[PDB]
RNA sequence: AAGCUCGUAUCAGUUUUAUGAG
RNA sequence: CACGGACCAAGGAGUCUAACGUCUAUGCGAGUGUUUGGGUGUAAAACCCAUACGCGUAAUGAAAGUGAACGUAGGUUGGGGCCUCGCAAGAGGUGCACAAUCGACCGAUCCUGAUGUCUUCGGAUGGAUUUGAGUAAGAGCAUAGCUGUUGGGACCCGAAAG
RNA sequence: GAAAUUGUUGAAAGGGAAGGGCAUUUGAUCAGACA
RNA sequence: CAACUUUGGGGCCGUUCCUUGUCUAUGUUCCUUGGAACAGGACGUCAUAGAGGGUGAGAAUCCCGUGUGGCGAGGAGUGCGGUUCUUUGUAAAGUGCCUUCGAAGAGUCGAGUUGUUUGGGAAUGCAGCUCUAAGUGGGUGGUAAAUUCCAUCUAAAGCUAA
């Protein structure tokens, strides 16, 4: 019960997005309309940093996240919104 | 040594019998490679994900050669931006054979590869790895 | 075919349903057609049997000879007619068993529950 | 309807038709084209000629 | 295109109507598939039987 | 594991066709007996335990009184109408309260109730309400957003936390031996 | 046996040249 | 000369299952698995299916916990095959997989201990002949077959006993 | 209505062995083709 | 304090459920063989009936039955649909606002010790023996043990479909 962290490296982190908005957001560097991502309801608990991805400004929402994958989103500008 | 097949797949003996043909006729060692590819079992025709595809597209003088292989074909997710290129191979997923056509290359068959470059002419070849296996 | 939940479609069950059926069911399975002569007059097909009918036979080796029940053996599930017998060799005669399926009846023997009988199967009697 | 094409993508959860190996089922008129025959140095007899 | 084909009606007549395939035809034959399937799949239709 | 003598203890569910075609007729029986009823109780949505679980919802087993009472009638007429009950159960949550709320009032909305005298009208039946009110899990956000930062990266306020509550017996210790000096 | 690499391939229950130990 | 064998027919002995493992064929292929169950039906079949669950995709430490690109996902060497030159022989480029070696990254052990700081927290930087079956442009899931291993009466019959 | 086993007839053989193998003789018996 | 709203009991007859009883198509035509036609050939017919059995050998069409519908009979029966006679009822119930109280199970809970049992480990459950309580209390929170909080629950009395 307490030991649900399965874990989502932030290489796939777009398959989330079902195939159609994908291309939308893709085309876009929008800092003002960015999508957001709900690792949870997608099944994640916590973020590991494997991958490399593009710098599109992404939001992403999850609980635990590690140093380099909070860094790289940063990078493209996406941001972490730490809920429980 | 082998010399012929296990499988009961009738296309696949057919592509055997194509092949066979050639390597006997026409004698450029890239079609001995096919066909010693296809006799194979499915561990040691492991599949070929597409970014490595693109990985080796992007060897020098490496952007028209069709590329080709002989085992099956997976899309990948961890990259976004793919080549349009001319590619060939026994079993194309669904997924890749989506992404291919997105870029505007085509996802083209085996004997419509032969009609193409018989000999061996402006290919090449991946063998997925082996040593993922257990 | 069978469409249905509680009738039987295996020899194990209708052989034993046949055999050891009783006599009421024998009665039943012991049936006849008749001439078209009698189905033109009293609208029916077939009957059971009974003591009293006068008949004709149409199928095997005493074909063509009639006459009229004397009895009816249904532990056999046969019919004895008289006038078809076989004699012995020391003088003495036996009946013949028949399956009323292989006969046909040109007169009956009525009664008041027969004439309720073919108005029950569809009666043009009289 | 029920079981796809091209166009209707199946009409049921997830699933498409299989994918053909080869364009078709023939080899003869594959080997019967020309610009493969253009590439075949040519045959024997294939029935030798005892020697000895 | 998907070529032609023709109807017939309850008496038979080849009508002026007819229709196109449905691209499934065209899909392949795997007689091996079918054999592994269907003496898997007609065995589902059994009953124990034990002493 | 069989060191044991298991081979007269073996259940062999041959019996799942049979009892499915029978658990069917079941239902269509007391459907038939219940003719007009949907066969099933209007049940609430709930928010799971057990926090792999707790995104989800879940149909749970009864509304509440309070919420009963919110719509503004009682268990007593409920349980006639075809709604359930729990009772031990305790609303802490004001979302959840509404959409129960709303289930309700959807359903009150959504039926006739026939008299006790009759005149019995055609009812021409459902067979089942889940499917009309169907739990329903929320949205929690619209796929598009702007960014915001904070300049905090959202890994050190982690770290802290749990440095705050692994200590904070001991730093509690630290102010009251302070406080209580002199 | 199944693969991978070689292919004239490393070799030999073997001699000869050379040189040891014994 | 250890044993069994008078004679004939009929019976008569490596199977069935659960869980693991290899090899192969097949489906799908970063996904995979319809069948606990619901619907439907010409009815134990076949056909369809929701949502959850499993396995795998991230490992590692005693654990708290943490957690995979410096690089065109590295360099060097060998490397099937393709391309170029050459009638050829051979030369050059590219060099998949695979192998070796050197490196890097992650996890852990030891040392340093930066910006800051509830003044006791925190962990920037860089090192160790340390180590993992890891990472290094994923590959497995499911079914069937062949046979294997263990336990189930277990190739069959045959032991006194409790 | 098989076999062991048993009888009658027909054929054959036979000095302390029988049965089997290679070839042939004697006797019985036998299928195929000549157009 | 306030206004509001709503009820019952009988029979009758259908219907549903069971037990059933009964009725509901079409060749016995021609030829051959054979002891016998249910076999062979021809010509035909019915089909929501070609499942099965029988009769002098493989019978859709000879029979019983099957299928499809209907017709009655006897029962259980409130399951509801119409009916019909009664009128409960100054009864009973629900509904908000203010106030006062709100009783809540003992040789039991719990603790020790003995024996057994469990996957239950520094002691889960059970039974015996001993000691034996409290009511802003008491149990429980799988690691001991003192203390303080927090969360959830109300025991020692009880019934019931699928």
């Amino acid at each position: 019960a307490h030991f649900w962290k399965p874990v989502l490296n932030l290489d796939k982190l777009w398959t989330l997005i079902p195939e159609d908005k994908r291309d939308q957001y893709l085309k876009s560097a929008s800092k003002e309309t960015a999508p957001v991502i709900d690792t949870l309801a997608a099944g994640y608990g916590k973020i590991l940093g494997k991958g490399r991805i593009p710098n599109v400004p992404v939001i992403v929402k999850a609980r635990f996240v590690s140093k380099l994958a909070e860094e790289k989103i940063r990078a493209a500008g996406g941001v972490v919104e730490l809920i429980a | 040594h082998r010399t012929a097949p296990k499988s009961d797949n009738v296309y696949l003996k057919l592509l055997v019998k194509l092949y066979t043909f050639l390597a006997r006729r026409t004698d450029a060692p890239f079609n001995k490679v096919v066909l010693k590819a296809l006799f194979l079992s499915k561990i040691n025709r492991p599949p070929v994900s597409v970014s490595r595809i693109a990985r080796a597209l992007k060897q020098e003088g490496a952007a028209n050669k069709t590329v080709v292989v002989v085992g099956t074909v997976t899309d990948d997710a961890r990259i976004f931006e793919f080549p349009k290129t001319t590619v060939a191979a026994l079993r194309f997923t669904a997924g890749a054979r989506a992404k291919i056509v997105k870029a505007g290359g085509e996802c083209i068959t085996l004997d419509q590869l032969a009609v193409r470059a018989p000999k061996g002419q402006n290919t090449l070849i991946l063998r997925g790895p082996r040593n993922s296996r257990e | 075919a069978k469409q249905s939940l509680d009738v039987s479609s295996d020899r194990r069950k209708a052989r034993k349903a046949y055999f050891t059926a009783p006599s009421s069911q024998r009665r039943v399975l012991l049936s006849a057609p008749l001439s078209k002569e009698l189905r033109a007059q009293y609208g029916i097909k077939a009957l059971p049997i009974r003591r009293d009918d006068e008949v004709l036979v149409v199928r095997g080796s005493k074909k063509g000879q009639e006459g009229k029940i004397s009895s009816v053996y249904r532990l056999k599930f046969a019919v004895q007619v008289d006038k078809v017998t076989k004699e012995k060799v020391n003088g003495a005669s036996v009946p013949i068993n028949l399956h009323p399926s292989k006969l046909v009846i040109t007169k009956l023997h009525l009664d008041k529950d027969r004439k309720a009988l073919i108005q029950r199967k569809g009666g043009k009697l009289e | 309807q029920v079981w796809g094409s091209e166009t209707v993508a199946s009409s049921k959860v997830g699933y498409t038709l299989p994918s053909h190996i080869i364009s078709t089922s023939d080899v003869t008129r594959i080997i019967n084209s020309s610009e493969i025959q253009s590439a075949i140095r040519p045959a024997g007899q294939a029935t030798q000629k005892r020697t000895h | 295109s998907r070529p032609q084909v023709t109807v017939h009606s309850l008496t038979g007549e080849a009508t002026a109507n007819a229709l196109p395939l449905p691209a499934v035809f065209s899909a392949p034959i795997r007689p091996d598939i079918v054999h592994t399937v269907f003496t898997s799949v007609n065995k589902n239709k059994r009953q124990a039987y034990a002493v | 594991h069989f060191r044991k003598h298991w081979q007269e203890r073996v259940k062999v569910h041959f019996d799942q066709a049979g009892k499915k075609v029978s658990r069917r007729n079941a239902r269509a029986t007391r459907a038939a007996k219940i003719a007009p009823r949907p066969l099933d109780l209007l049940r609430p949505v709930v928010r799971a335990p057990t926090v792999k679980y707790n995104r989800k919802v879940r149909a749970g087993r009864g509304f509440t009184l309070a919420e009963v009472k919110a719509a503004g009638l009682t268990a007593a007429y409920a349980r006639t109408i075809g709604i359930a009950v729990d009772h031990r159960r305790q609303n802490r949550n004001q979302e959840i309260f509404d959409a129960n709320v709303q289930r309700l009032k959807e359903y009150q909305s959504k039926i006739i109730v026939f008299p006790r005298n009759g005149k019995a009208p055609e009812a021409e039946q459902v067979l089942s309400a889940a499917a009309t009110f169907p739990i329903a899990q929320p949205a929690t956000d619209v796929e598009a957003r702007a960014v915001q930062d904070n300049g905090e990266s959202a890994f050190r306020t982690l770290r802290l936390a749990r440095s705050e509550k692994k200590f904070r017996g001991i730093r509690e210790k630290r102010a009251r031996e302070k406080a209580e000096a002199e």
